[PDB]
């Protein structure tokens, strides 16, 4: 049932520079013992994002740019983004998607959904279950469902630090979308933490819409619904060139954007993070 | 050169030739902005039964791509285009089909099957209620479809019709039986190609042997041994320092195998002279 | 070490073909679209 809020508020827009993130393995390929130049859809480093402190009252998912692909990342205490609709208009207008997370399936379907003005989970807020996917009411000329397999998520509303990293990242391809999936355990009191962590594939989705806004489906908390405590992000994936320094596991141990500064704009040139000292003949301006 | 010795086809779990009546028996085509999908899943194809209908008549693959068949699912495209836009069913080639109703993928490409359907989809006023999108904000990206049955906004601005000087998304095709083979409906399954397999059998191992192999998705001659390389779950194959593919996991049984090719090399000959002898010895 | 793997990433150069794979080129293409991209990447590959 296509529901609304007591109040809806603007996120604290706490600026971050995300230094390590977005990386994933692209292919199937294994390699070792190498180093690998590659461009593809990539977050860079250094980025300059925005804090989405979604606190109680605050509940940001308006029609949010996607246009190519996104990143995505959430230090997490209550679970709160575990949804997305994807799409062009966000009404029961265009053939759209609605990937949830529904504590119990990962639910997936390609339609014309009677897409509500806001897309939240109602969820009770002192137990953590779902009511109903008030998102949609029911869909029309549908291309694709799916249901995944089945576990549990604890998603109250819980205090203290964040304790779970989720890393998410949305590509459009053939049709195919992919959506590939980062964990770590953090303890986490601000907007987020510094280090490096990959993503690996986990989804091959032939959903079929036109992927141009995106509408991630947060979490509603109320026992007139509310909401609680979650930090996450929006970054933009771009066609940058990153180095792939690959260990003897085949596990991406390091990554060096070039397009960063003249310093690691040479490590692409020499392929190595090991540069001896004098000038360097890099591409001409 | 050494010569090889052997067969290697390592693939998971056969089926037969299924039968496919999305593919060659469909009778009515919708529209080609909300084409309909239907697909082709888990059996050996070959889809000679493209060829095998009396239902068409153009026999067309986009034909050695026919066989071009050891990947994912095959989408059996079915809708009704122009004679001026069967030339727009493409890989890319962003005309009023491909940019706006229904692109194609490019890793592999299936086959486009049409039919002169003049007598029974046509009329001599124009068969306008089968339409097509000439231009929306926005255009495909390959393999989609686009249920838009709303009145458009020709510049994002708001000016949907009925409000005056705001466009339609579809114009009318014009599948007149008074005019050519230009203007004419043509019922077109397409077969996108984006788990089947058609030289799919299963053999034995060689190993250690210069053999031939075809794997999934990994073709070629070589030496096939175990290898002991960590393997992701989520990484096919392994490549070398260089870039051709040297290791393996099976597709039939999940042994992580080595590929070297098969030994070569060169020749010399060792003679002492033909006034010293007439025997020589070869390196 | 370059004079090698220059050596080795000309392979993989297209030089006016739908791809640096001959076997690509033979089994993928039409045997009307094989001998065009087989002519090329051989004078591509041998003066190279
Ligand atoms: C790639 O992953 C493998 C795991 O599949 C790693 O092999 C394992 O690495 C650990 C840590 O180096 C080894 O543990 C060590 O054992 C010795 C022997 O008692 C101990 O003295 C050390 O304090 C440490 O606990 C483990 O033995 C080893 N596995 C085997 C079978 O030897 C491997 O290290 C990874 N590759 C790289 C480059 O790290
Ligand atoms: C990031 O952009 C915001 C714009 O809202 C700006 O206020 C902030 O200073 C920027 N961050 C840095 C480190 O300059
Ligand atoms: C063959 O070798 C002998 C060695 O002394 C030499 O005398 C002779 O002339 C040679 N044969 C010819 C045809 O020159």
């Amino acid at each position: 049932r296509c529901t609304t809020f007591d109040d809806v508020q603007a996120p604290n827009y706490t600026q971050h520079t995300s230094s390590m993130r977005g990386v994933y393995y692209p292919d199937e390929i294994f390699r070792s013992d190498t180093l690998y130049l590659t461009q593809d859809l990539f977050l860079p480093f250094y980025s300059n994002v925005t804090g989405f402190h979604t606190i109680n009252h605050t509940f940001g998912n308006p029609v949010i740019p996607f246009k190519d692909g996104i990143y995505f990342a959430a230090t997490e205490k209550s679970n709160v983004v575990r949804g997305w609709v994807f799409g062009s208009t966000m009404n029961n207008k265009s053939q759209s998607v609605i990937i949830i997370n529904n504590s119990t399936n990962v639910v997936i379907r390609a339609c014309n959904f009677e897409l509500c003005d806001n897309p939240f989970f109602a969820v009770s807020k002192p137990m953590g279950t779902q009511t109903h996917t008030m998102i949609f009411d029911n869909a029309f000329n549908c291309t694709f469902e799916y249901i995944s397999d089945a576990f549990s998520l604890d998603v109250s509303e819980k205090s203290g630090n964040f304790k779970h990293l989720r890393e998410f990242v949305f590509k459009n391809k053939d049709g195919f979308l992919y959506v590939y999936k980062g964990y770590q355990p953090i303890d986490v009191v601000r907007d987020l933490p510094s280090g490096f962590n990959t993503l690996k594939p986990i989804f091959k989705l032939p959903l079929g819409i036109n992927i141009t806004n995106f509408r991630a489906i947060l979490t509603a908390f109320s026992p007139i619904w509310g909401t609680s405590a979650a930090a996450y992000f929006v970054g933009y994936l771009k066609p940058t060139t990153f180095m792939l320094k690959y260990d003897e596991n085949g596990t991406i141990t390091d990554a060096v954007d070039c397009s960063q500064n003249p310093l690691a704009e040479l490590k692409c040139s020499v392929k190595s993070f090991e540069i001896d000292k004098g000038i360097y003949q890099t591409s001409n301006f | 050169r050494v010569v090889p010795s052997g067969d290697v086809v390592r693939f998971p779990n056969i089926t037969n030739l299924c039968p496919f009546g999305e593919v060659f028996n469909a009778t009515k085509f919708p529209s080609v902005y909300a084409w309909e999908r239907k697909k082709i899943s888990n059996c050996v194809a070959d889809y000679s039964v493209l060829y095998n209908s009396t239902f068409f008549s153009t026999f067309k693959c986009y034909a050695t791509k026919l066989n071009d068949l050891c990947f994912s699912n095959v989408y059996a495209d079915s809708f009704v285009v122009k004679g001026d836009d069967v030339r727009q069913i493409a890989p890319g080639q962003t005309g009023v089909i491909a940019d706006y109703n229904y692109k194609l993928p490019d890793d592999f490409m299936g086959c486009v099957l049409a039919w002169n359907t003049r007598n029974i989809d046509a009329t001599s006023t124009g068969n306008y209620n089968y339409k097509y999108r000439y231009l929306r904000h926005g255009k495909l990206r390959p393999f989609e479809r686009d249920i838009s049955n709303v009145p458009f906004s020709p510049d994002g601005k708001p000016c949907t019709p009925p409000a005056l000087n705001c466009y339609w998304p579809l114009n009318d095709y014009g599948f007149y039986t008074t005019t050519g083979i230009g203007y004419q409906p043509y019922r077109v399954v397409v077969l996108s190609f984006e788990t089947v397999c058609g030289p799919k059998l299963s053999t034995d191992l060689i190993k250690n042997q210069c053999v031939n192999f075809n794997f999934n998705g990994l073709t070629g001659t070589g030496v096939l041994t175990p290898s002991s390389k960590r393997f992701q779950p989520f990484q096919q194959f392994g490549r070398d320092v260089s870039d051709f593919t040297d290791s393996v996991r099976d597709p039939k049984t999940s042994e992580i195998l080595d590929i070297s090719p098969c030994a070569f090399g060169g020749v010399s000959v060792i003679t002492p002279g033909t006034n010293a002898s007439s025997e020589v010895a070869v390196l | 070490a370059q004079a090698l793997n220059t050596l080795v990433k000309q392979l993989s150069s297209n030089f006016g073909a739908i791809s640096s794979v001959l076997n690509d080129i033979l089994s993928r293409l039409d045997p009307p679209e094989a001998e065009v991209q087989i002519d090329r990447l051989i004078t591509g590959r041998l003066q190279s």
